[PDB]
């Protein structure tokens, strides 16, 4: 009937099929750690922006649309850039991986609607209604529950 | 021996096998008398117990860590260092001294030669250890001759950062034999082949067994703690500490 | 647009139809050096062939020495020269075009391309149209990459597999 | 042919003595197996595999 | 791009271009998409890092590319799905599990 | 009648002309080491991508194409710019690496249809199906088979 109790209660006793629905909205609904004010970001290497990146050419878009028997798509020039520079003040510095582990935590965060350094708790649409997920709590038995068994009929 | 110093140190027992039987090789008489018995050259990730050997070597087989002889390679990282090893030629500064390394080992001719970190010197105090593991014939200022005839030369060097072990361990199984034993030799491969790129392949021949450390994890890195625990069982006891650990004390480390 | 592509399709033929002659058939060698008796694309030839055309026309007004009379000093000079200009062209090279070309330059396994089955179609009275890879008398075996790679393999694996020890593995 | 390599000048030809065959010449000599007084005579099994057959 | 930097054709050896078509817009993407919330250069990395496009091309997949469809015709439907132990998030999954 | 059984019998007692059709389709599939799992790759200096290469000029295309009495067709401005940056330090390795080994294994790869840094199972189409290939295990022997034998008939 609260929140956090019944999450203790899903691995001994009864299963996610005989909740209220009431009780399914509570669990999906995020915790009580949201709207509790924390201040604090860190590791701002996120995949999500590409350094790299630039305008659109307008002049090369318009060659590459005409099919032109071309033999390069993109620019080049500020690809090559970031390998110089990598090759330089990196070699100093020396090699770093950043896909050991800060590559798949960061992958797997986006498969949950998750920003790549947001530690707090983040909705995905499954179905009809939204379920707020975070890190730490996943809530993949509830993600189990509300595809499969939620095909047909509605929920909320 | 092998066996006690796999209580101390776990991994990278391979390594162990060839350190434990040139040990073999000089308390028989399959002695070498020009080779510098049990040159090594310890590649290897940042992190792992790499200079904890030379420790441990000092501690068993000479009971002391006086035979311990630190060589502090960022001392030496310049090109003029190199007469602080062999001390001052004559009609110069000093002379009086035969130098920091080559005067210690002199009065102690059974002790282990630590080098820390062969990544940092110039490549002119590389030229004064293609003699070093080559032969026993290294002449001070006085050029008399020094005994590294029973000293195990440990050279450890890093280039951990640069790349193979540097990958990090994809899969952090504790070995599989067919992924893990092929991926890592095609890495010692390139390690050794770096080497041409920089220590001077000259140098790798005087080498008797260059070793490639596997880089620790949660399998690896469990057995780890509970020896140190018990390293604060031998020493902080008397004033009584005998502490324990747990499934959930380790874990909670990791 | 269609009637400037035909007179700079008829200037290759009032001019340069010497080298042509020698170029198609250096190239039709070359796509089996490239490939090795696996399909080939018929569409993309073309873009190739003209890529490699332009590397000869580009040669042919470099040189005082006549084709007919030293043919070898012209394969070192569009073979390099496409060596160059496919490599400012193309940008991944999935079938290797740069790579394999390096390694013709290199091991010099393009003298095979001039020789006495090979000089006559070059005398001959053909057009570059007629020359077809039917005309072109296939390599020996020992002349193609191939051959060559794989007996880089045999040279450096049976020494690179020598390469160090399991020191203890080995019993007896 | 288990350590050719002309490039590092035959020195891990005789690292590979000394590391392989003497070692185990020093290992057997700890433990009893070898009496002072023994011929050596090494030979190839010709099975994928070295052996030493002791003589006396 | 890549078709006209092969000679090989793509039916015969069908590898050599996803390794040519996927870093090419693994580069094409990186050079056009700033923001990436869906991380497209992110996964195409990790793609080509992890070399499980080669259940891209198996015997579901290549009796698709001979047949005679247009590529219009082509949809989702008829492409079959590939089994989740090779799909990305999976990988992603079993390999936040094993290095945490 | 087993996958691995088959190929250790072949250098033993049995041809290869006497196999089963369904023992030709298993034995042109891949192992079982294709579907597990192996998120390691390395050494990211293969020889399919050029570093040197350029946009199409479309102004130089255009010169180039109308035959113009030229005397150098490619732009040589990244491709003399990549010897510069080569030559800054001299190339105490490399000098004779990267020109030698790493260039005949991934061109022999290439015929395979294989590519650079691909440590897996590849296809290749031989006359009318195809034949999964990997840098281990390179199938020559089925190769010559496919191609040798099934000219004329068909095999699956
Ligand atoms: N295999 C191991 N056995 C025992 N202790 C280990 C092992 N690996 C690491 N340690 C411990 O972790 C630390 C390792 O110190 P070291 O890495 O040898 O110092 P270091 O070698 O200079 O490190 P790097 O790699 O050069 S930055 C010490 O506290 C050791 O006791």
């Amino acid at each position: 009937s609260v929140k956090d109790i019944k999450k203790l209660i899903e691995e001994g006793i009864l299963d996610y099929e005989d909740l209220t629905e009431n009780e399914l909205r509570k669990l999906a609904k995020p915790d009580d750690n949201f709207y509790e004010l924390s201040p604090y970001a860190s590791d701002e290497k996120d995949l999500s922006l590409n350094e790299t990146s630039g305008l659109t050419n307008e002049q090369l878009k318009n060659f590459l649309g005409q099919n032109g028997t071309y033999h390069m798509s993109y620019d080049s020039k500020s690809i090559d850039y970031a390998k110089q520079k990598k090759s330089e003040k990196k070699e100093d510095q020396q090699e770093d991986d950043d896909g050991f582990y800060d590559a798949y935590k960061q992958i797997k965060n986006s498969y949950d609607g998750i920003p790549n350094n947001f530690n707090h708790e983040a909705p995905q649409l499954i179905g009809n209604n939204y379920v707020f997920t975070s890190i730490y709590d996943t809530k993949e038995n509830l993600i189990k529950f509300l595809k499969k068994n939620s095909e047909y009929d509605l929920y909320d | 021996l092998y066996n006690s110093l796999s209580k101390s140190i776990i991994g990278n027992e391979d390594i162990i096998k060839s350190l434990s039987d040139a040990v073999v090789k000089a308390a028989t008489g399959m002695k070498d008398p020009e080779k510098p018995i049990g040159t090594f050259l310890f590649l290897g990730p940042t992190g792992v117990g790499k200079t904890e050997l030379a420790k441990t070597l000092a501690i068993e087989l000479f009971n002391s860590k006086d035979n311990l002889i630190r060589v502090n390679m960022s001392e030496f990282t310049e090109a003029h260092s190199v007469s602080k090893i062999t001390g001052s030629p004559p009609g110069y500064v000093g002379f009086s001294d035969s130098g920091q390394l080559t005067e210690a080992v002199r009065e102690k001719p059974h002790s282990v030669v630590l080098f820390d970190e062969l990544e940092k010197a110039h490549a002119d105090v590389f030229k004064v250890l293609l003699q070093i593991l080559g032969d026993g014939y290294i002449n001070d200022n006085h050029r008399r001759n020094i005994d590294f005839s029973n000293t195990i030369i440990i050279m450890t060097s890093n280039l951990g950062a640069e790349l193979f072990k540097k990958k990090l361990f994809f899969d952090a199984d504790n070995s599989g034999t067919p992924e893990y034993k092929r991926v890592m030799e095609d890495v010692r491969l390139s390690l050794i082949k770096k080497c041409k790129k920089v220590f001077k392949p000259e140098f790798v021949n005087r080498i008797d067994k260059i070793g490639v450390f596997e880089p620790l994890n949660k399998k690896n890195l469990h057995k780890i703690v509970a020896l140190r625990f018990k390293k604060l069982e031998k020493r902080l006891e008397e004033k009584n500490i005998q502490v324990s650990v747990s499934e959930k004390a380790i874990d909670y480390i990791i | 647009n269609p009637f400037t592509k035909i007179i700079h399709k008829l200037k290759k033929f009032i001019r340069y139809r010497k080298v042509l002659r020698w170029s198609r058939m250096w190239w039709v060698l070359l796509v089996r050096e490239i490939v090795g008796d696996n399909t080939i694309e018929k569409k993309t030839e073309k873009a190739l062939r003209e890529i490699w055309d332009q590397c000869t026309i580009a040669v042919y007004n470099n040189t005082l020495n006549a084709v007919e009379s030293k043919p070898l000093l012209f394969l070192h000079g569009i073979l390099n020269e496409c060596r160059n200009n496919f490599a400012t062209k193309l940008r991944q090279d999935p079938s290797l075009i740069v790579a394999k070309i390096d390694q013709i330059i290199k091991s010099q396994i393009y003298r095979f391309w001039v020789s006495e089955p090979y000089l006559k179609i070059g005398r001959s009275h053909t057009l570059y149209t007629h020359i077809t890879p039917d005309a072109v008398p296939q390599l020996p075996k020992e002349c193609t990459l191939k051959h060559l790679s794989s007996y880089m393999e045999e040279k450096l694996k049976s020494m690179e597999s020598k390469k160090n020890i399991e020191s203890g593995k080995y019993e007896f | 042919d288990q350590s050719y390599d002309p490039e590092l000048g035959a020195r891990p030809t005789l690292i590979f003595i000394e590391s392989v065959i003497m070692t185990k010449f020093a290992i057997m000599y700890l433990k009893k197996e070898l009496v002072d007084d023994m011929d050596v005579f090494v030979d190839y099994n010709s099975k994928a595999k070295n052996l030493v057959i002791n003589l006396s």
